[PDB]
Protein backbone atom coordinates (compact mmCIF):
# COMPACT_ATOMS: atom_id res chain seq x y z
CA UNK A 1 0.00 0.00 0.00
CA UNK A 2 0.97 3.64 -0.45
CA UNK A 3 0.79 4.23 3.33
CA UNK A 4 1.68 1.02 5.20
CA UNK A 5 0.15 0.54 8.64
CA UNK A 6 2.81 -1.63 10.32
CA UNK A 7 6.17 -0.29 9.13
CA UNK A 8 9.18 -0.17 11.47
CA UNK A 9 7.25 -0.93 14.65
CA UNK A 10 10.04 0.34 16.88
CA UNK A 11 10.97 3.95 16.03
CA UNK A 12 13.99 4.54 13.86
CA UNK A 13 15.33 4.61 10.33
CA UNK A 14 16.34 1.95 7.81
CA UNK A 15 19.76 2.84 6.42
CA UNK A 16 19.84 2.72 2.60
CA UNK A 17 16.19 1.65 2.66
CA UNK A 18 15.56 2.70 -0.94
CA UNK A 19 18.78 0.97 -1.99
CA UNK A 20 17.44 -2.34 -0.67
CA UNK A 21 14.05 -1.98 -2.37
CA UNK A 22 15.85 -1.55 -5.69
CA UNK A 23 17.48 -4.95 -5.19
CA UNK A 24 14.11 -6.52 -4.38
CA UNK A 25 12.87 -5.55 -7.85
CA UNK A 26 15.38 -8.01 -9.32
CA UNK A 27 14.97 -10.89 -6.79
CA UNK A 28 12.20 -13.47 -7.16
CA UNK A 29 12.91 -15.75 -4.18
CA UNK A 30 13.96 -15.46 -0.54
CA UNK A 31 14.82 -18.15 2.00
CA UNK A 32 15.44 -17.99 5.76
CA UNK A 33 18.46 -19.68 7.35
CA UNK A 34 19.90 -19.94 10.86
CA UNK A 35 22.93 -17.69 10.45
CA UNK A 36 23.37 -17.12 14.20
CA UNK A 37 21.13 -19.47 16.21
CA UNK A 38 19.44 -18.15 19.33
CA UNK A 39 20.19 -19.69 22.75
CA UNK A 40 23.81 -19.52 21.60
CA UNK A 41 24.14 -16.21 23.49
CA UNK A 42 25.14 -17.70 26.84
CA UNK A 43 26.85 -14.55 28.12
CA UNK A 44 24.54 -11.72 26.87
CA UNK A 45 20.75 -12.25 27.41
CA UNK A 46 18.59 -12.48 24.28
CA UNK A 47 15.01 -13.31 25.38
CA UNK A 48 14.37 -10.24 27.59
CA UNK B 1 -10.47 15.08 -51.14
CA UNK B 2 -7.45 16.44 -52.98
CA UNK B 3 -7.83 14.17 -56.01
CA UNK B 4 -11.57 14.92 -56.07
CA UNK B 5 -12.74 11.39 -56.87
CA UNK B 6 -14.68 11.14 -53.61
CA UNK B 7 -17.45 13.73 -53.95
CA UNK B 8 -16.45 15.95 -56.90
CA UNK B 9 -17.31 13.81 -59.90
CA UNK B 10 -19.04 11.05 -57.91
CA UNK B 11 -20.74 12.49 -54.82
CA UNK B 12 -22.99 9.50 -54.11
CA UNK B 13 -21.84 6.17 -52.72
CA UNK B 14 -23.37 2.79 -53.50
CA UNK B 15 -24.94 1.05 -50.51
CA UNK B 16 -25.66 -2.01 -52.65
CA UNK B 17 -21.94 -2.55 -53.24
CA UNK B 18 -20.92 -4.94 -50.47
CA UNK B 19 -18.76 -7.36 -52.48
CA UNK B 20 -15.77 -5.01 -52.63
CA UNK B 21 -14.59 -1.41 -52.38
CA UNK B 22 -14.43 -0.27 -56.02
CA UNK B 23 -16.68 -1.53 -58.79
CA UNK B 24 -18.81 -0.76 -61.83
CA UNK B 25 -22.57 -0.31 -62.22
CA UNK B 26 -24.00 -1.57 -65.52
CA UNK B 27 -27.44 -0.59 -66.84
CA UNK B 28 -27.99 -2.35 -70.17
CA UNK B 29 -30.61 -4.42 -71.98
CA UNK B 30 -29.63 -7.56 -70.03
CA UNK B 31 -30.77 -6.21 -66.69
CA UNK B 32 -28.75 -4.15 -64.25
CA UNK B 33 -26.65 -4.65 -61.15
CA UNK B 34 -23.37 -4.06 -59.36
CA UNK B 35 -20.11 -5.89 -60.02
CA UNK B 36 -16.58 -5.68 -58.63
CA UNK B 37 -13.05 -5.76 -60.01
CA UNK B 38 -10.56 -7.57 -57.79
CA UNK B 39 -7.32 -5.97 -59.01
CA UNK B 40 -8.26 -2.58 -57.51
CA UNK B 41 -9.74 -3.55 -54.13
CA UNK B 42 -7.09 -6.20 -53.40
CA UNK B 43 -4.23 -3.71 -53.67
CA UNK B 44 -6.09 -1.31 -51.38
CA UNK B 45 -6.63 -4.10 -48.84
CA UNK B 46 -2.95 -5.08 -48.96
CA UNK B 47 -1.79 -1.47 -48.78
CA UNK B 48 -4.02 -0.54 -45.84
CA UNK B 49 -3.23 -3.75 -43.94
CA UNK B 50 0.49 -3.10 -44.42
CA UNK B 51 -0.04 0.42 -43.07
CA UNK B 52 -1.93 -0.87 -40.02
CA UNK B 53 0.86 -3.33 -39.20
CA UNK B 54 3.49 -0.64 -39.83
CA UNK B 55 2.04 1.54 -37.06
CA UNK B 56 2.23 -1.42 -34.67
CA UNK B 57 5.64 -2.59 -35.90
CA UNK B 58 7.28 0.84 -35.65
CA UNK B 59 5.84 1.48 -32.18
CA UNK B 60 7.39 -1.71 -30.77
CA UNK B 61 10.29 0.18 -29.16
CA UNK B 62 8.99 2.74 -26.70
CA UNK B 63 9.88 4.14 -23.30
CA UNK B 64 8.79 1.91 -20.42
CA UNK B 65 8.31 3.63 -17.07
CA UNK B 66 9.86 1.94 -14.02
CA UNK B 67 9.41 2.67 -10.33
CA UNK B 68 12.14 4.42 -8.34
CA UNK B 69 11.89 5.64 -4.74
CA UNK B 70 13.75 8.23 -2.66
CA UNK B 71 14.17 8.90 1.05
CA UNK B 72 12.69 12.41 1.50
CA UNK B 73 16.18 13.95 1.75
CA UNK B 74 16.93 13.74 -2.01
CA UNK B 75 14.11 15.62 -3.74
CA UNK B 76 16.17 17.10 -6.58
CA UNK B 77 16.75 13.57 -7.87
CA UNK B 78 13.10 12.63 -7.30
CA UNK B 79 12.00 15.72 -9.22
CA UNK B 80 14.54 14.87 -11.92
CA UNK B 81 13.17 11.33 -12.18
CA UNK B 82 9.56 12.54 -12.18
CA UNK B 83 10.18 15.13 -14.91
CA UNK B 84 12.12 12.60 -17.00
CA UNK B 85 9.50 9.84 -16.88
CA UNK B 86 6.48 11.99 -17.75
CA UNK B 87 8.58 13.98 -20.21
CA UNK B 88 9.28 10.83 -22.22
CA UNK B 89 5.59 9.90 -22.10
CA UNK B 90 4.69 13.36 -23.40
CA UNK B 91 7.16 12.93 -26.27
CA UNK B 92 5.87 9.46 -27.15
CA UNK B 93 2.18 10.34 -26.91
CA UNK B 94 2.80 13.16 -29.40
CA UNK B 95 4.47 10.81 -31.88
CA UNK B 96 1.59 8.33 -31.63
CA UNK B 97 -1.06 11.02 -32.10
CA UNK B 98 0.82 12.72 -34.94
CA UNK B 99 1.43 9.39 -36.68
CA UNK B 100 -2.25 8.43 -36.41
CA UNK B 101 -3.36 11.88 -37.58
CA UNK B 102 -1.13 11.84 -40.68
CA UNK B 103 -1.82 8.22 -41.65
CA UNK B 104 -5.57 8.87 -41.46
CA UNK B 105 -5.09 11.52 -44.15
CA UNK B 106 -2.99 9.10 -46.22
CA UNK B 107 -5.66 6.39 -46.27
CA UNK B 108 -8.41 8.81 -47.31
CA UNK B 109 -6.19 10.29 -50.03
CA UNK B 110 -4.93 6.85 -51.09
CA UNK B 111 -8.53 5.76 -51.62
CA UNK B 112 -9.15 8.91 -53.67
CA UNK B 113 -6.49 7.97 -56.22
CA UNK B 114 -7.58 4.35 -56.62
CA UNK B 115 -11.16 5.23 -57.56
CA UNK B 116 -9.93 8.24 -59.55
CA UNK B 117 -7.50 6.09 -61.53
CA UNK B 118 -10.23 3.47 -61.94
CA UNK B 119 -12.34 6.18 -63.59
CA UNK B 120 -9.37 7.39 -65.65
CA UNK B 121 -8.74 4.03 -67.33
CA UNK B 122 -12.42 3.53 -68.21
CA UNK B 123 -12.53 6.96 -69.86
CA UNK B 124 -9.21 6.11 -71.52
CA UNK B 125 -10.67 2.86 -72.89
CA UNK B 126 -14.11 4.09 -73.97
CA UNK B 127 -12.89 7.49 -75.28
CA UNK B 128 -15.07 8.61 -78.23
CA UNK B 129 -17.48 5.69 -77.95
CA UNK B 130 -19.16 6.96 -74.77
CA UNK B 131 -20.14 10.40 -73.50
CA UNK B 132 -19.12 11.84 -70.13
CA UNK B 133 -22.19 12.91 -68.13
CA UNK B 134 -20.51 14.35 -65.04
CA UNK B 135 -21.30 11.93 -62.21
CA UNK B 136 -19.00 9.19 -63.51
CA UNK B 137 -21.53 7.85 -66.01
CA UNK B 138 -20.52 6.67 -69.48
CA UNK B 139 -23.11 6.23 -72.25
CA UNK B 140 -21.60 4.22 -75.11
CA UNK B 141 -23.12 3.72 -78.55
CA UNK B 142 -22.71 0.08 -79.63
CA UNK B 143 -25.55 -2.34 -78.87
CA UNK B 144 -23.42 -5.20 -77.57
CA UNK B 145 -24.20 -7.78 -74.90
CA UNK B 146 -23.34 -7.90 -71.20
CA UNK B 147 -20.01 -9.53 -72.09
CA UNK B 148 -18.81 -6.15 -73.37
CA UNK B 149 -19.46 -4.84 -69.86
CA UNK B 150 -17.23 -7.63 -68.55
CA UNK B 151 -14.72 -6.68 -71.24
CA UNK B 152 -14.66 -3.20 -69.72
CA UNK B 153 -14.30 -4.92 -66.34
CA UNK B 154 -11.20 -7.01 -67.23
CA UNK B 155 -9.65 -3.89 -68.77
CA UNK B 156 -9.53 -5.53 -72.23
CA UNK B 157 -11.41 -3.12 -74.52
CA UNK B 158 -10.44 -3.59 -78.16
CA UNK B 159 -11.20 -0.32 -79.96
CA UNK B 160 -11.27 -0.82 -83.76
CA UNK B 161 -14.35 -3.04 -84.30
CA UNK B 162 -16.49 -0.96 -81.94
CA UNK B 163 -15.32 2.25 -83.62
CA UNK B 164 -17.13 1.62 -86.92
CA UNK B 165 -20.55 1.04 -85.36
CA UNK B 166 -19.99 3.98 -83.00
CA UNK B 167 -18.87 6.30 -85.81
CA UNK B 168 -22.01 5.31 -87.69
CA UNK B 169 -23.67 6.46 -84.45
CA UNK B 170 -21.64 9.69 -84.37
CA UNK B 171 -22.96 10.57 -87.85
CA UNK B 172 -26.65 9.77 -87.33
CA UNK B 173 -26.95 12.11 -84.33
CA UNK B 174 -25.02 14.81 -86.21
CA UNK C 1 2.92 22.02 -57.40
CA UNK C 2 2.13 18.32 -57.64
CA UNK C 3 -1.41 18.80 -58.93
CA UNK C 4 -0.14 21.44 -61.37
CA UNK C 5 -3.03 23.88 -60.96
CA UNK C 6 -0.72 26.60 -59.64
CA UNK C 7 1.53 27.46 -62.59
CA UNK C 8 1.07 24.62 -65.11
CA UNK C 9 -2.27 25.43 -66.70
CA UNK C 10 -2.66 28.83 -65.01
CA UNK C 11 0.73 30.46 -64.44
CA UNK C 12 -0.57 33.99 -63.81
CA UNK C 13 -2.37 35.14 -60.69
CA UNK C 14 -5.06 37.82 -60.54
CA UNK C 15 -4.10 40.88 -58.52
CA UNK C 16 -7.59 42.31 -59.02
CA UNK C 17 -9.13 39.38 -57.13
CA UNK C 18 -9.32 40.62 -53.54
CA UNK C 19 -12.84 39.43 -52.65
CA UNK C 20 -11.80 35.81 -52.18
CA UNK C 21 -9.22 33.14 -53.00
CA UNK C 22 -10.75 31.30 -55.98
CA UNK C 23 -13.01 32.88 -58.58
CA UNK C 24 -13.96 33.26 -62.23
CA UNK C 25 -13.11 35.96 -64.78
CA UNK C 26 -15.87 36.71 -67.30
CA UNK C 27 -15.30 38.59 -70.56
CA UNK C 28 -18.63 38.86 -72.39
CA UNK C 29 -20.79 41.45 -74.15
CA UNK C 30 -22.06 42.82 -70.81
CA UNK C 31 -18.68 44.12 -69.72
CA UNK C 32 -16.01 42.23 -67.84
CA UNK C 33 -14.81 41.75 -64.29
CA UNK C 34 -13.88 39.37 -61.51
CA UNK C 35 -16.32 37.43 -59.33
CA UNK C 36 -15.99 34.91 -56.52
CA UNK C 37 -17.66 31.65 -55.50
CA UNK C 38 -18.06 31.23 -51.75
CA UNK C 39 -18.33 27.43 -51.55
CA UNK C 40 -14.67 26.98 -52.56
CA UNK C 41 -12.91 29.72 -50.58
CA UNK C 42 -14.94 29.13 -47.40
CA UNK C 43 -13.86 25.49 -47.14
CA UNK C 44 -10.23 26.53 -47.67
CA UNK C 45 -10.55 29.14 -44.92
CA UNK C 46 -12.10 26.62 -42.53
CA UNK C 47 -9.55 23.94 -43.41
CA UNK C 48 -6.52 26.21 -43.00
CA UNK C 49 -7.83 27.76 -39.78
CA UNK C 50 -8.42 24.28 -38.37
CA UNK C 51 -4.84 23.38 -39.32
CA UNK C 52 -3.45 26.51 -37.64
CA UNK C 53 -5.31 25.73 -34.41
CA UNK C 54 -4.26 22.07 -34.62
CA UNK C 55 -0.57 23.03 -34.48
CA UNK C 56 -1.26 25.10 -31.36
CA UNK C 57 -3.61 22.53 -29.80
CA UNK C 58 -1.25 19.58 -30.30
CA UNK C 59 1.75 21.52 -28.95
CA UNK C 60 -0.02 22.29 -25.65
CA UNK C 61 1.82 19.51 -23.80
CA UNK C 62 5.56 20.07 -23.96
CA UNK C 63 8.60 19.72 -21.74
CA UNK C 64 9.02 22.61 -19.31
CA UNK C 65 12.55 23.21 -18.02
CA UNK C 66 12.95 23.74 -14.27
CA UNK C 67 15.95 24.91 -12.26
CA UNK C 68 17.97 22.45 -10.17
CA UNK C 69 21.23 23.18 -8.35
CA UNK C 70 24.10 21.05 -7.05
CA UNK C 71 26.90 21.54 -4.54
CA UNK C 72 30.08 21.15 -6.64
CA UNK C 73 30.67 17.63 -5.25
CA UNK C 74 27.95 15.94 -7.36
CA UNK C 75 28.79 16.75 -10.98
CA UNK C 76 27.65 13.45 -12.51
CA UNK C 77 24.09 14.34 -11.48
CA UNK C 78 24.50 17.93 -12.66
CA UNK C 79 25.78 16.69 -16.02
CA UNK C 80 22.89 14.20 -16.11
CA UNK C 81 20.39 16.99 -15.44
CA UNK C 82 22.02 19.31 -17.98
CA UNK C 83 22.05 16.67 -20.73
CA UNK C 84 18.45 15.69 -19.96
CA UNK C 85 17.02 19.22 -20.06
CA UNK C 86 18.65 20.33 -23.31
CA UNK C 87 18.12 16.87 -24.79
CA UNK C 88 14.36 17.22 -24.37
CA UNK C 89 14.49 20.71 -25.89
CA UNK C 90 16.40 19.32 -28.88
CA UNK C 91 13.74 16.63 -29.32
CA UNK C 92 10.87 19.12 -29.06
CA UNK C 93 12.43 21.75 -31.34
CA UNK C 94 12.79 19.06 -34.02
CA UNK C 95 9.11 18.09 -33.76
CA UNK C 96 8.02 21.73 -34.04
CA UNK C 97 10.25 22.40 -37.05
CA UNK C 98 9.30 19.14 -38.78
CA UNK C 99 5.59 19.75 -38.14
CA UNK C 100 5.80 23.29 -39.54
CA UNK C 101 7.83 22.11 -42.54
CA UNK C 102 5.36 19.35 -43.46
CA UNK C 103 2.19 21.40 -42.87
CA UNK C 104 3.56 24.18 -45.09
CA UNK C 105 3.69 21.63 -47.92
CA UNK C 106 0.15 20.47 -47.10
CA UNK C 107 -1.35 23.96 -47.37
CA UNK C 108 0.33 24.66 -50.72
CA UNK C 109 -0.77 21.28 -52.07
CA UNK C 110 -4.25 21.63 -50.55
CA UNK C 111 -4.67 24.92 -52.41
CA UNK C 112 -3.53 23.21 -55.62
CA UNK C 113 -6.40 20.72 -55.51
CA UNK C 114 -9.12 23.27 -54.74
CA UNK C 115 -8.34 25.45 -57.76
CA UNK C 116 -7.65 22.33 -59.85
CA UNK C 117 -11.01 20.80 -58.91
CA UNK C 118 -12.65 24.18 -59.51
CA UNK C 119 -11.28 24.03 -63.06
CA UNK C 120 -12.31 20.38 -63.41
CA UNK C 121 -16.00 21.01 -62.71
CA UNK C 122 -16.18 23.96 -65.12
CA UNK C 123 -14.69 21.83 -67.90
CA UNK C 124 -17.06 19.04 -66.85
CA UNK C 125 -20.04 21.40 -67.13
CA UNK C 126 -19.13 23.24 -70.34
CA UNK C 127 -17.71 20.16 -72.13
CA UNK C 128 -18.33 20.43 -75.90
CA UNK C 129 -19.82 23.93 -75.71
CA UNK C 130 -16.50 25.65 -74.98
CA UNK C 131 -12.94 25.14 -76.21
CA UNK C 132 -9.92 24.67 -73.95
CA UNK C 133 -7.23 27.24 -74.73
CA UNK C 134 -4.52 26.14 -72.30
CA UNK C 135 -4.33 28.87 -69.66
CA UNK C 136 -7.65 27.95 -68.05
CA UNK C 137 -9.73 29.89 -70.58
CA UNK C 138 -13.04 28.56 -71.91
CA UNK C 139 -14.62 30.00 -75.07
CA UNK C 140 -18.25 28.88 -75.32
CA UNK C 141 -20.52 29.27 -78.33
CA UNK C 142 -23.98 30.41 -77.20
CA UNK C 143 -24.71 34.15 -77.12
CA UNK C 144 -26.42 34.26 -73.74
CA UNK C 145 -26.45 37.00 -71.12
CA UNK C 146 -24.34 37.53 -68.01
CA UNK C 147 -26.79 35.35 -66.05
CA UNK C 148 -25.36 32.31 -67.84
CA UNK C 149 -22.00 33.29 -66.33
CA UNK C 150 -23.67 33.28 -62.91
CA UNK C 151 -25.21 29.92 -63.85
CA UNK C 152 -21.67 28.63 -64.34
CA UNK C 153 -20.85 30.26 -61.00
CA UNK C 154 -23.59 28.51 -58.96
CA UNK C 155 -22.60 25.22 -60.60
CA UNK C 156 -26.05 24.84 -62.20
CA UNK C 157 -25.36 24.45 -65.93
CA UNK C 158 -28.25 22.76 -67.73
CA UNK C 159 -26.83 21.19 -70.90
CA UNK C 160 -29.62 20.30 -73.37
CA UNK C 161 -30.99 23.72 -74.43
CA UNK C 162 -27.50 25.17 -74.91
CA UNK C 163 -26.45 22.10 -76.90
CA UNK C 164 -28.67 22.84 -79.92
CA UNK C 165 -27.40 26.38 -80.44
CA UNK C 166 -23.82 25.21 -79.83
CA UNK C 167 -24.14 22.27 -82.24
CA UNK C 168 -25.45 24.72 -84.83
CA UNK C 169 -22.18 26.51 -84.01
CA UNK C 170 -20.15 23.29 -84.30
CA UNK C 171 -21.47 22.82 -87.87
CA UNK C 172 -20.98 26.37 -89.16
CA UNK C 173 -17.26 26.40 -88.31
CA UNK C 174 -16.86 22.91 -89.79
CA UNK D 1 1.32 5.78 -57.56
CA UNK D 2 -1.41 8.17 -56.48
CA UNK D 3 -1.17 10.40 -59.55
CA UNK D 4 -1.05 7.30 -61.76
CA UNK D 5 1.61 8.55 -64.18
CA UNK D 6 4.00 5.75 -63.23
CA UNK D 7 2.28 2.57 -64.44
CA UNK D 8 -1.34 3.56 -65.15
CA UNK D 9 -1.09 5.36 -68.48
CA UNK D 10 2.59 4.53 -69.07
CA UNK D 11 3.47 1.15 -67.55
CA UNK D 12 6.74 0.65 -69.43
CA UNK D 13 9.97 2.52 -68.77
CA UNK D 14 12.58 3.41 -71.37
CA UNK D 15 15.96 1.76 -70.82
CA UNK D 16 17.40 3.72 -73.75
CA UNK D 17 16.76 7.00 -71.94
CA UNK D 18 20.02 7.68 -70.10
CA UNK D 19 20.43 11.40 -70.88
CA UNK D 20 17.84 12.50 -68.32
CA UNK D 21 14.82 11.47 -66.26
CA UNK D 22 11.86 12.69 -68.34
CA UNK D 23 11.81 12.92 -72.12
CA UNK D 24 9.94 12.35 -75.37
CA UNK D 25 10.12 9.53 -77.92
CA UNK D 26 9.62 10.59 -81.54
CA UNK D 27 8.80 8.17 -84.36
CA UNK D 28 8.50 10.16 -87.59
CA UNK D 29 9.71 10.08 -91.20
CA UNK D 30 13.13 11.47 -90.19
CA UNK D 31 14.11 8.43 -88.16
CA UNK D 32 13.38 7.79 -84.51
CA UNK D 33 15.06 8.18 -81.16
CA UNK D 34 14.90 9.49 -77.61
CA UNK D 35 15.36 13.11 -76.55
CA UNK D 36 15.24 14.97 -73.25
CA UNK D 37 13.83 18.26 -71.97
CA UNK D 38 16.01 19.97 -69.38
CA UNK D 39 13.38 22.14 -67.65
CA UNK D 40 11.66 19.08 -66.14
CA UNK D 41 14.60 16.92 -65.03
CA UNK D 42 16.62 19.85 -63.66
CA UNK D 43 13.87 20.86 -61.22
CA UNK D 44 13.56 17.25 -60.07
CA UNK D 45 17.33 17.07 -59.51
CA UNK D 46 17.31 20.33 -57.55
CA UNK D 47 14.25 19.32 -55.53
CA UNK D 48 15.57 15.87 -54.62
CA UNK D 49 19.06 17.17 -53.79
CA UNK D 50 17.51 19.82 -51.54
CA UNK D 51 15.51 17.07 -49.82
CA UNK D 52 18.62 14.92 -49.31
CA UNK D 53 20.50 17.83 -47.73
CA UNK D 54 17.45 18.72 -45.62
CA UNK D 55 17.50 15.31 -43.94
CA UNK D 56 21.17 15.82 -43.08
CA UNK D 57 20.75 19.48 -42.11
CA UNK D 58 17.78 18.88 -39.81
CA UNK D 59 19.46 15.91 -38.10
CA UNK D 60 22.51 18.00 -37.12
CA UNK D 61 21.27 18.47 -33.55
CA UNK D 62 20.82 15.12 -31.85
CA UNK D 63 21.38 13.53 -28.47
CA UNK D 64 25.00 12.51 -27.86
CA UNK D 65 25.55 9.77 -25.29
CA UNK D 66 28.27 10.36 -22.69
CA UNK D 67 29.81 7.99 -20.17
CA UNK D 68 28.94 8.23 -16.47
CA UNK D 69 29.98 5.80 -13.74
CA UNK D 70 28.66 4.93 -10.28
CA UNK D 71 30.07 3.22 -7.20
CA UNK D 72 27.78 0.18 -6.74
CA UNK D 73 25.95 1.88 -3.84
CA UNK D 74 23.91 4.25 -6.04
CA UNK D 75 22.00 2.04 -8.48
CA UNK D 76 18.82 4.12 -8.67
CA UNK D 77 20.85 6.88 -10.31
CA UNK D 78 22.67 4.39 -12.55
CA UNK D 79 19.33 2.92 -13.63
CA UNK D 80 18.02 6.46 -14.15
CA UNK D 81 21.02 7.32 -16.33
CA UNK D 82 20.77 4.05 -18.27
CA UNK D 83 17.05 4.47 -18.96
CA UNK D 84 17.55 8.11 -19.96
CA UNK D 85 20.38 7.49 -22.43
CA UNK D 86 18.78 4.59 -24.31
CA UNK D 87 15.38 6.28 -24.05
CA UNK D 88 16.68 9.28 -25.99
CA UNK D 89 18.25 6.96 -28.58
CA UNK D 90 14.91 5.17 -28.98
CA UNK D 91 13.18 8.52 -29.53
CA UNK D 92 15.77 9.69 -32.06
CA UNK D 93 15.93 6.41 -33.99
CA UNK D 94 12.15 6.60 -34.44
CA UNK D 95 12.35 10.14 -35.84
CA UNK D 96 15.08 9.13 -38.30
CA UNK D 97 13.18 6.05 -39.48
CA UNK D 98 9.86 7.90 -39.73
CA UNK D 99 11.47 10.79 -41.60
CA UNK D 100 13.15 8.43 -44.07
CA UNK D 101 9.93 6.43 -44.52
CA UNK D 102 7.81 9.51 -45.26
CA UNK D 103 10.34 11.24 -47.53
CA UNK D 104 10.69 8.06 -49.60
CA UNK D 105 6.96 8.33 -50.33
CA UNK D 106 7.35 12.02 -51.19
CA UNK D 107 10.06 11.42 -53.80
CA UNK D 108 8.09 8.66 -55.53
CA UNK D 109 4.94 10.81 -55.54
CA UNK D 110 6.88 13.93 -56.55
CA UNK D 111 8.21 12.05 -59.58
CA UNK D 112 4.65 10.97 -60.42
CA UNK D 113 3.46 14.56 -60.78
CA UNK D 114 6.40 15.74 -62.91
CA UNK D 115 5.90 13.08 -65.58
CA UNK D 116 2.12 13.41 -65.24
CA UNK D 117 2.27 17.18 -65.74
CA UNK D 118 4.72 16.64 -68.60
CA UNK D 119 2.04 14.50 -70.26
CA UNK D 120 -0.67 17.03 -69.41
CA UNK D 121 0.99 19.93 -71.24
CA UNK D 122 1.66 17.85 -74.37
CA UNK D 123 -2.00 16.83 -74.52
CA UNK D 124 -2.90 20.46 -73.81
CA UNK D 125 -0.73 21.61 -76.73
CA UNK D 126 -1.62 18.95 -79.31
CA UNK D 127 -5.34 18.77 -78.37
CA UNK D 128 -7.43 17.95 -81.47
CA UNK D 129 -4.43 17.49 -83.75
CA UNK D 130 -3.36 14.17 -82.21
CA UNK D 131 -5.25 11.16 -80.87
CA UNK D 132 -4.76 9.66 -77.41
CA UNK D 133 -3.91 5.96 -77.65
CA UNK D 134 -3.71 5.07 -73.95
CA UNK D 135 -0.03 4.40 -73.25
CA UNK D 136 1.00 8.04 -73.53
CA UNK D 137 1.22 7.97 -77.33
CA UNK D 138 0.06 10.89 -79.48
CA UNK D 139 -0.58 10.46 -83.21
CA UNK D 140 -0.83 13.88 -84.88
CA UNK D 141 -2.02 14.58 -88.41
CA UNK D 142 0.25 17.17 -90.04
CA UNK D 143 3.21 15.93 -92.10
CA UNK D 144 5.81 18.33 -90.72
CA UNK D 145 9.53 17.81 -90.17
CA UNK D 146 11.48 16.82 -87.07
CA UNK D 147 11.63 20.50 -86.06
CA UNK D 148 7.95 20.29 -85.13
CA UNK D 149 8.96 17.56 -82.68
CA UNK D 150 11.49 19.99 -81.21
CA UNK D 151 8.72 22.60 -81.18
CA UNK D 152 6.73 20.23 -78.98
CA UNK D 153 9.91 19.81 -76.93
CA UNK D 154 10.49 23.53 -76.22
CA UNK D 155 6.80 23.84 -75.32
CA UNK D 156 6.19 26.32 -78.16
CA UNK D 157 3.37 24.78 -80.22
CA UNK D 158 1.55 27.39 -82.29
CA UNK D 159 -1.94 26.03 -83.01
CA UNK D 160 -3.62 27.95 -85.86
CA UNK D 161 -1.49 27.03 -88.92
CA UNK D 162 -1.44 23.34 -87.99
CA UNK D 163 -5.20 23.39 -87.40
CA UNK D 164 -6.14 23.87 -91.07
CA UNK D 165 -4.12 20.92 -92.36
CA UNK D 166 -5.31 18.79 -89.42
CA UNK D 167 -8.97 19.75 -89.94
CA UNK D 168 -8.57 18.78 -93.59
CA UNK D 169 -7.38 15.50 -92.03
CA UNK D 170 -10.35 15.37 -89.65
CA UNK D 171 -12.72 15.55 -92.65
CA UNK D 172 -11.03 12.98 -94.91
CA UNK D 173 -11.22 10.22 -92.27
CA UNK D 174 -14.83 11.17 -91.50
C1 LIG E 1 -10.76 -11.15 -68.45
O1 LIG E 1 -9.56 -10.49 -68.84
C2 LIG E 1 -8.53 -11.43 -69.19
C3 LIG E 1 -7.29 -10.63 -69.49
O2 LIG E 1 -6.26 -11.45 -70.05
C4 LIG E 1 -8.98 -12.31 -70.37
O3 LIG E 1 -8.02 -13.34 -70.55
C5 LIG E 1 -10.36 -12.92 -70.13
O4 LIG E 1 -10.83 -13.54 -71.32
C6 LIG E 1 -11.35 -11.87 -69.65
N1 LIG E 1 -12.64 -12.47 -69.33
C7 LIG E 1 -13.55 -12.75 -70.27
C8 LIG E 1 -14.82 -13.38 -69.78
O5 LIG E 1 -13.36 -12.51 -71.45
C1 LIG F 1 -27.52 29.82 -57.67
O1 LIG F 1 -27.53 28.39 -57.58
C2 LIG F 1 -28.66 27.92 -56.84
C3 LIG F 1 -28.52 26.42 -56.73
O2 LIG F 1 -29.68 25.82 -56.18
C4 LIG F 1 -29.97 28.35 -57.51
O3 LIG F 1 -31.05 28.03 -56.64
C5 LIG F 1 -30.00 29.85 -57.82
O4 LIG F 1 -31.12 30.16 -58.63
C6 LIG F 1 -28.70 30.28 -58.51
N1 LIG F 1 -28.69 31.72 -58.72
C7 LIG F 1 -29.31 32.30 -59.75
C8 LIG F 1 -29.20 33.79 -59.82
O5 LIG F 1 -29.93 31.65 -60.59
C1 LIG G 1 13.08 26.47 -78.08
O1 LIG G 1 12.09 27.21 -77.37
C2 LIG G 1 12.44 28.60 -77.26
C3 LIG G 1 11.38 29.25 -76.42
O2 LIG G 1 11.53 30.67 -76.41
C4 LIG G 1 12.59 29.23 -78.65
O3 LIG G 1 13.14 30.54 -78.49
C5 LIG G 1 13.51 28.41 -79.56
O4 LIG G 1 13.45 28.91 -80.89
C6 LIG G 1 13.12 26.93 -79.53
N1 LIG G 1 14.04 26.14 -80.32
C7 LIG G 1 13.94 26.03 -81.65
C8 LIG G 1 14.98 25.18 -82.32
O5 LIG G 1 13.05 26.59 -82.28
Amino acid sequence: KANPVNDLCYPGDFNDYEELKHLLSRINHFEKIQIIPKSSWSSHEASL
Amino acid sequence: GLFGAIAGFIEGGWQGMVDGWYGYHHSNEQGSGYAADKESTQKAIDGVTNKVNSIIDKMNTQFEAVGREFNNLERRIENLNKKMEDGFLDVWTYNAELLVLMENERTLDFHDSNVKNLYDKVRLQLRDNAKELGNGCFEFYHKCDNECMESVRNGTYDYPQYSEEARLKREEIS
